[PDB]
RNA sequence: AAGCGAAACGCAGCAGACCAGGC
């Protein structure tokens, strides 16, 4: 079976903190790169569209 | 100035220019007392990783 | 056996006195 609401559901802030702990001991470079995508996406903003 | 074979390929007055230039060049480098360390030579040292 | 996006750059010595000491 499927997981009803899947991408409604999976919150960008668990990304960053998966990010966070597969980043651990890397270099802070290299930490902060990987985890700009989830802090961008947890402040995205929807364009509603056509209209 | 030393060429393979002995074959310097250019006339003297080319040579003589280009050994002026070289003088010249010397010249005005020990003018400004920055010969002495062109002197010394061997320069590597590089740290830059990424911040 | 496996397989992906099928140019130019290692110094250098006084020497000669006199004293104390070592087996
Ligand atoms: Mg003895």
């Amino acid at each position: 079976g499927d997981n009803t609401k899947w991408n409604e559901n999976q919150n960008p802030r668990m990304f960053l903190a998966m990010i966070t702990y597969i980043t651990r001991n890397q270099p802070e470079w290299f930490r902060n790169v990987l985890s700009i995508a989830p802090i961008m996406f947890s402040n995205k903003m929807a364009r509603l569209g056509k209209g | 100035e030393m060429a393979t074979k002995a074959d310097y390929t250019l006339d003297e007055e080319s040579r003589a220019r280009i050994k002026t230039r070289l003088f010249t060049i010397r010249q005005e480098m020990a003018s400004r007392g920055l010969w002495d360390s062109f002197r010394q030579s061997e320069r590597g040292e590089e740290t830059i990783e990424e911040r």
